[PDB]
RNA sequence: CGCUCUAAUUGGAUGGAAGCAGGGGCGAGAGCUCCUGUGGACCGAUUAGUGACGAAAAUCCUGGCCAUAGUAGCAGCGAUA
RNA sequence: ACCCUCAGAAGGGAGGCGAAAUAGAGCAUGAAAUCAGUUGGCGAUCGAGCGACAGGGCAUACAAGGUCCCUUGACGAAUGACCGAGACGCGAGUCUCCAGUAAGACUCACGGGAAGCCGAUGUUCUGUCGUACGUUUUGAAAAACGAGCCAGGGAGUGUGUC
């Protein structure tokens, strides 16, 4: 009378205790929204970064206030580097053949959009048995 | 010759227009402008051994 | 053209609908605004007043140069449009026909639902000076409305 | 009308600025506070010079008008709106919460801030808001 | 990083592809990815290639559209109807 | 098709067909600009590159994020005390000791809590900074030049030779 997730959704990694800080880190400095200088006053122009080439660019002039402009010093840790947010490490899977080789223990499996209904009941399935969590599961009613 | 067909020519300056060759009206030969010509197209004379 | 921008029980409600009428959007606007919520029947005795200049309708976002007319209340631009005014009539008679035509008590209906939309303009052309002709077109109007039992 | 002032300064024979200063101040720390005896407090100077100053700002203005206070009763308070960002949600609210009063409608009296009374034994160069009021055309309603 | 089409290797789609709309996650970023709705037939990845490959700008080009505005005009002429 | 309405072969309503009529005629999809209606936030005493970064209010069906708060304790960088005692200084105040101690950002654990609650998204309020963009120019917010808006279009190419 309810709808419930497929395979395992609350799994959680397990992480050394330096990437479990270096994750935890990450997740508290965040970073800018780092959307294109005046993306905002006209709608022609939008969201997606583009360096501030002006040669009197108040951003890239580094002015406070006109937003941050894109450097390495930004980048997120190298041990964490590209995570869930949940710790895990994303596994792109189209099909079964893409289950194997896969450790449930550090890394989660995201299901391509494209495939089929039909095929993800297998991979949900067949994955769960594996202890990989599906991170897009399906939600059947029980 | 694609785009290059038409005898349009520019009004220049004097009528609030950029100087865009037009033809009845219709702006186009230029490269930026529709039925214009194609600026650097793929060309026949070019060895592709 | 539109279709009913709003869900309609069809056990509790009747619909209706101009096409591309050719009078003016900005009057309709106003009118639609000034009606909703009226009774069906409310609503025509409106219009009538309207049309015979004894209830103005007040043209809130229309109004550059709209003389004040002392019988608006709360505002002061509205007009007496009476075209768009008998358009609308035309629409509530639909209305409350159908309304009948199903067995609702059609006039004692409430305006549920209505709003004018311009569906597009009907273009005409102008001669100036110069040798310049320039636009001068007819608005093209739909309005949808919906009667629901009170 | 009633004003419930958490705070009743006695202006007579004070410093009309140093009192602005405090009165100020504290109404930024929310204290509500009456000034009272407006019209008995004191400005040290030449009085010639003073009142030509206030005579100035009496005349100053065009069609977007600088109205200015002739009144010891306000002002006093323009003396202190001057010590308090009024343009500001905060600003204004402080400054909206404090008055300033000709003689006392209080029952209490007023108390005498430090640093803000002016000892006429010592001086003579000083004025007295009332008498520039005086100048200034306003009528002695006090 | 992204775009086209070619090739080798290898995948997805009517148990719903691309596109689009809103939303979630990742990347310093180019940008990648998922969810829902719509859609109803196509779409990828990698590797080596191929370019008519990336726009906020040029009184830039074409198309569509808003404000202007229910505004000016629908009076002036020796023919005031 | 039929039926109702209407001045009506119009339009509208209902109805029939099809997986789909939001496939009903420039009739696959259906973006932006932008229009109507409506929802959330703001709003008739208040100030203008529209925002960035912080932090509050209000708003949030699911999914694709799941964290967040307070007691206590552990660890504890730079920094770093009150009080008390003693002793200098006209004085404001200082030195010595207590003491590199208590404290000290992050993180973790115990126990308790939060589900519009944490993230996030919309909007609004406060703090700090802030007179677009591109170009021309020694010097641009510029009373220098360009654009009304959006979408699509729009600029290192071929051969020969070195
Ligand atoms: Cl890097
Ligand atoms: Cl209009
Ligand atoms: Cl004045
Ligand atoms: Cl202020
Ligand atoms: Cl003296
Ligand atoms: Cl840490
Ligand atoms: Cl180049
Ligand atoms: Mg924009
Ligand atoms: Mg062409
Ligand atoms: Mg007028
Ligand atoms: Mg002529
Ligand atoms: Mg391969
Ligand atoms: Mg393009
Ligand atoms: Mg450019
Ligand atoms: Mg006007
Ligand atoms: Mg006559
Ligand atoms: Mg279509
Ligand atoms: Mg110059
Ligand atoms: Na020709
Ligand atoms: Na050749
Ligand atoms: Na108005
Ligand atoms: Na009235
Ligand atoms: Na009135
Ligand atoms: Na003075
Ligand atoms: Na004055
Ligand atoms: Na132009
Ligand atoms: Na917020
Ligand atoms: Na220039
Ligand atoms: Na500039
Ligand atoms: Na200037
Ligand atoms: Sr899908
Ligand atoms: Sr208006
Ligand atoms: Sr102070
Ligand atoms: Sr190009
Ligand atoms: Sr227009
Ligand atoms: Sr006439
Ligand atoms: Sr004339
Ligand atoms: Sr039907
Ligand atoms: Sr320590």
């Amino acid at each position: 009378t309810e709808l419930q997730a497929r395979g395992l959704t609350e799994k959680t990694p397990d992480l050394s205790d330096e990437d479990a800080r270096l994750l935890t880190q990450r997740h508290r400095v965040g970073k800018p929204q780092f959307n294109r200088q005046d993306h905002h006053k006209k709608k022609r122009v939008s969201t997606s970064w583009r360096k501030p080439r002006g040669q009197l660019s108040k951003q890239r002039r580094g002015i406070k206030g006109k937003g941050d402009t894109v450097e390495a010093g930004f980048r997120s840790p190298t041990a964490v580097r590209g995570k869930h947010p949940s710790g895990f490490e994303e596994v792109r899977v189209h099909n079964v053949d893409d289950l194997e080789g896969v450790d449930g223990d550090t890394e989660a499996v995201r299901i391509a959009s494209k495939v089929g209904a039909r095929k993800r009941e297998r991979i949900e399935e067949e994955a769960e048995d594996a202890g990989i969590r599906v991170l897009n599961p399906t939600y059947v009613e029980v | 010759y694609a785009g290059l067909r038409t005898p349009a020519e520019s009004f220049g300056s004097g009528r609030g227009q950029a100087h865009v060759p037009k033809q009845d009206g219709r702006a186009r030969r230029v490269p930026q402008a529709v039925k214009g010509r194609s600026a650097h197209p793929p060309k026949t004379e070019k060895d592709r051994s | 053209g539109i279709s009913y921008s709003v869900e309609a029980d069809p056990d509790t409600t009747a619909k209706a609908m101009l096409r591309e009428r050719q009078m003016s959007f900005k009057h309709s606007k106003a009118i639609a605004r000034e009606i909703k919520g009226k009774t069906a029947g409310e609503a025509v005795d409106y219009l009538e007043a309207v049309i015979e200049g004894d209830q103005p309708v007040p043209f809130k976002q229309h109004n550059s140069g709209v003389g004040h007319k002392s019988k608006v209340d709360g505002w002061d631009a509205g007009r007496y449009p009476e075209k768009a005014s008998k358009a609308f009539l035309d629409l509530l008679e639909n209305a409350v026909g159908n309304a009948d035509h199903q067995g609702f008590d059609g006039e004692a209906m409430t305006i549920k639902h209505v709003a004018a939309h311009k569906v597009g303009e009907q273009q005409g052309r102008k001669p100036r000076a110069m040798g310049r002709a320039s636009a001068w077109n007819s608005p093209q109007v739909d309005v949808e409305l919906i009667l629901e039992e009170p | 009308a009633e004003f419930d002032a958490d705070v009743i300064v006695d202006a007579r024979d004070c410093i009309m600025g140093r009192v602005a200063s405090q009165v100020a101040e504290q109404a930024l720390d929310g204290e509500t506070v009456a000034v009272v005896n407006a019209e008995r407090a004191v400005i040290t100077g030449r009085e010639e010079q003073i009142v030509e100053k206030y005579e100035k700002r009496v005349d100053i203005g065009n069609d977007n008008g600088y109205f200015y206070p002739k009144r010891p009763d306000g002002i006093f308070k323009r003396t202190i709106r001057g010590m308090l960002p009024h343009k500001k949600q905060r600003g204004r609210e402080a400054f909206e919460s404090v008055r300033v009063y000709l003689g006392n409608p209080y029952d209490e009296d007023g108390e005498v801030l430090d640093g803000t009374s002016l000892d006429r034994l010592s001086n003579i160069k000083f004025v007295t808001l009332g008498e520039i009021s005086e100048t200034l055309g306003a009528n002695k309603t006090w």
